[PDB]
C-alpha cells in the first residue's frame, strides 16, 4: 500500500455528495504521519482542518483504520496507549477549530481477538474520555473463501453475538455509557464474495447483523459500502441498486430507533430469527404504538408465526422480500410482496407497498425468505 | 407442523438506536479512481443516496492510513 495526494476538489466533491444526499460525513485522518519518536504528526490534518473550516464545512473525524494491522500494513507498531494520546491530540486541534464541538470516534479496530482487545481497552484507559463513540469493525467471513452455504448457517450468523459481548466487556471496564458503534461492517472481507455479497443472499446477513445490533445495544451500523469496486456495495457499478439497497431502504422505512424483543417458543430457536422494534412514526400510514416485527427463515419450509396476546386479532401489514428468479438466492433482483423493486426513474424511489393480512391469520414466511410485519393500532405505551 | 408461537416483550425500550443507525461508508480507496468525481456527481447515485437520509457516512479504508492532503494538487 504506498502513500496517495488528494486535493481540495476531492473534499469538495465527497462534502456535497453528502450534503447534497442528507448524510452526516465522517472524514478518517492518516494516523500512520509519526514523528521520530512515534508520536502523531498532526501538521497534514491541521491544513486539511483549515481548509475545511473556510469552506463551512460541517464534518466529524475519526483517526486510522484498524491500528490493530498497521505493523503488516506498515511495518509500524503503535499501541493503544499512544493511540489514545495521538486522539488527545486531535481533540485539541478541534476544540481550536470552528466547528469546536465537531464530533470525533474511534478507534476504527477489528473484531474483538485477544491482540485487539488489548488495543481497544489500552485506547479506551488513555483517549477514552475525547471520543463520542467507540467504533470497531465487524466481517463473517473471508471473501476469498465464503461459500453460499456459510451466506445461509445460523451458526455462522450467531458468531456476531460473542464479538458484540467481547466488545461490550472491553467498553464497560474503561467508559461504562459510551456508545458503540460499528465503523465497517460486512458479509465478507476482502472486497465481498464474487456472486454472493451482492445477491438476495447477502440479506440473511445483513437484515441480522441489524437486528441483533439494535437488541445488543450498537447505536449505529456502517455498511461497507454504499458504492465501490467491492461485491458487497449496496449499489453496482451501473448505479443499479442490489438486494441490500432495498432491504436498507425497507428497513429505513418501518423499523423505529425504539428496541423492543420478540423470540421463539421453542429450544430450537436459531433458523428462524425474530426482531421487534416500535414502528418508524415517520412513516405517513403508520400511527405511534404501532410494532414493526422482523423475521428470518432459513429453514427449508415455510413458518406461519402467530403473534401473542393481546396483538392476535390486529390488522397487519406484510413486507415479503423474495428474488427475482432465474438465480434464486444468488439473485440480483428482489420482489416485495411479487412486486419487482426498480427506481421509478434516476430521480424517483418506487412505493414500497403493504399487502394487509386477514386480522387474525399466521403470518406467513416461505423457506430462505426475510419479511418485515407492521402490527397496526398496537396501542403500545413505550412505543407512543 | 410449522406453526411457531412469538413471545413480544413490550413494557419499555430496552435501547435507543440512533435515527442513523442503519449507515454506510465509501471506502478511501475510491479517492483514487481517476473517475472519483463522475460518481459522487452521478444524480442517480444521489437519489439512492437520499433514501438513506438520515445516515452517517463514513470516508474510510485501509487507504485511510496512506491518504495525504495536498493544498496545491488541482
Ligand atoms: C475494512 C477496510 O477499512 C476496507 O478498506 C476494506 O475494503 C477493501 C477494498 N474495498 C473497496 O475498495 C470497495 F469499497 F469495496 F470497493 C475492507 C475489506 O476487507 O473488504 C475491510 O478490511
Ligand atoms: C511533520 O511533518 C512535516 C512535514 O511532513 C514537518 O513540517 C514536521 O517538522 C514533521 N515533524 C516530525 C517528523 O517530527
Ligand atoms: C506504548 O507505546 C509508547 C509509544 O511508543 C511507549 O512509549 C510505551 O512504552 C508503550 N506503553 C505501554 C503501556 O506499553
Ligand atoms: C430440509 O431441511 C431438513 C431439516 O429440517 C433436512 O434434513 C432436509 O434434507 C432438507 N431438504 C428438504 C427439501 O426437505
Amino acid at each position: 500500500f504506498k502513500n496517495s495526494t488528494y486535493s481540495r476538489s476531492s473534499v469538495d466533491v465527497l462534502y456535497t455528495f453528502a450534503n447534497c444526499s442528507g448524510l452526516d460525513l465522517i472524514f478518517g485522518l492518516n494516523a500512520l504521519l509519526r514523528t521520530a519518536d512515534l508520536q502523531w504528526n498532526s501538521s497534514n490534518a491541521q491544513l486539511l482542518l483549515d481548509y475545511c473550516s473556510s469552506k463551512g464545512y460541517n464534518i466529524s473525524w475519526e483517526l486510522g483504520n484498524e491500528p490493530n494491522s498497521f505493523l503488516k500494513k506498515a511495518d509500524i507498531f503503535i499501541n493503544g496507549s499512544q493511540l489514545g494520546e495521538d486522539f488527545i491530540q486531535l481533540h485539541k486541534l478541534l476544540r481550536k477549530s470552528t466547528f469546536k464541538n465537531a464530533k470525533l470516534y474511534g478507534p476504527d479496530v477489528g473484531q474483538p481477538r485477544r491482540k485487539t482487545a488489548k488495543m481497544l481497552k489500552s485506547f479506551l484507559k488513555a483517549g477514552g474520555e475525547v471520543i463520542d463513540s467507540v467504533t470497531w469493525h465487524h466481517y463473517y467471513l473471508n471473501g476469498r473463501t465464503a461459500t453460499r452455504e456459510d451466506f445461509l448457517n445460523p451458526d455462522v450468523l450467531d458468531i456476531f453475538i460473542s464479538s458484540v459481548q467481547k466488545v461490550f466487556q472491553v467498553v464497560e471496564s474503561t467508559r461504562p455509557g459510551k456508545k458503540v458503534w460499528l465503523g465497517e461492517t460486512s458479509s465478507a472481507y476482502g472486497g465481498g464474495a464474487p456472486l454472493l455479497s451482492d445477491t438476495f443472499a447477502a440479506g440473511f446477513m445483513w437484515l441480522d447483523k441489524l437486528g441483533l445490533s439494535a437488541r445488543m445495544g450498537i447505536e449505529v451500523v456502517m455498511r461497507q459500502v454504499f458504492f465501490g469496486a467491492g461485491n458487497y456495495h449496496l449499489v453496482d457499478e451501473n448505479f443499479d441498486p442490489l438486494p441490500d439497497y432495498w432491504l436498507s431502504l425497507l428497513f429505513k422505512k418501518l423499523v423505529g430507533t425504539k428496541v423492543l424483543m420478540a423470540s421463539v417458543q421453542g429450544s430450537k430457536r436459531r433458523k428462524l430469527r425474530v426482531y421487534l422494534h416500535c414502528t418508524n412514526t415517520d412513516n405517513p400510514r403508520y400511527k405511534e404504538g404501532d410494532l414493526t416485527l422482523y423475521a428470518i427463515n432459513l429453514h427449508n419450509v415455510t413458518k406461519y408465526l402467530r403473534l401473542p396476546y393481546p396483538f392476535s386479532n390486529k390488522q397487519v401489514d406484510k413486507y415479503l422480500l423474495r428474488p427475482l428468479g432465474p438465480h434464486g438466492l444468488l439473485s440480483k433482483s428482489v420482489q416485495l410482496n411479487g412486486l419487482t423493486l426498480k427506481m421509478v426513474d434516476d430521480q424517483t424511489l418506487p412505493p414500497l407497498m403493504e399487502k394487509p393480512l386477514r386480522p387474525g391469520s399466521s403470518l406467513g414466511l416461505p423457506a430462505f425468505s426475510y419479511s418485515f410485519f407492521v402490527i397496526r393500532n398496537a396501542k403500545v405505551a413505550a412505543c407512543i | 407442523q410449522d406453526v411457531v408461537d412469538l413471545d413480544f416483550f413490550t413494557q419499555e425500550p430496552l435501547h435507543l438506536v440512533s435515527p442513523s443507525f442503519l449507515s454506510v461508508t465509501i471506502d478511501a480507496n475510491l479517492a483514487t479512481d481517476p473517475r472519483f468525481l463522475i460518481l459522487l456527481g452521478s444524480p442517480k447515485l444521489r437519489t439512492l443516496a437520499r433514501g438513506l437520509s438520515p445516515a452517517y457516512l463514513r470516508f474510510g479504508g485501509t487507504k485511510t492510513d496512506f491518504l495525504i492532503f495536498d493544498p496545491k494538487k488541482e
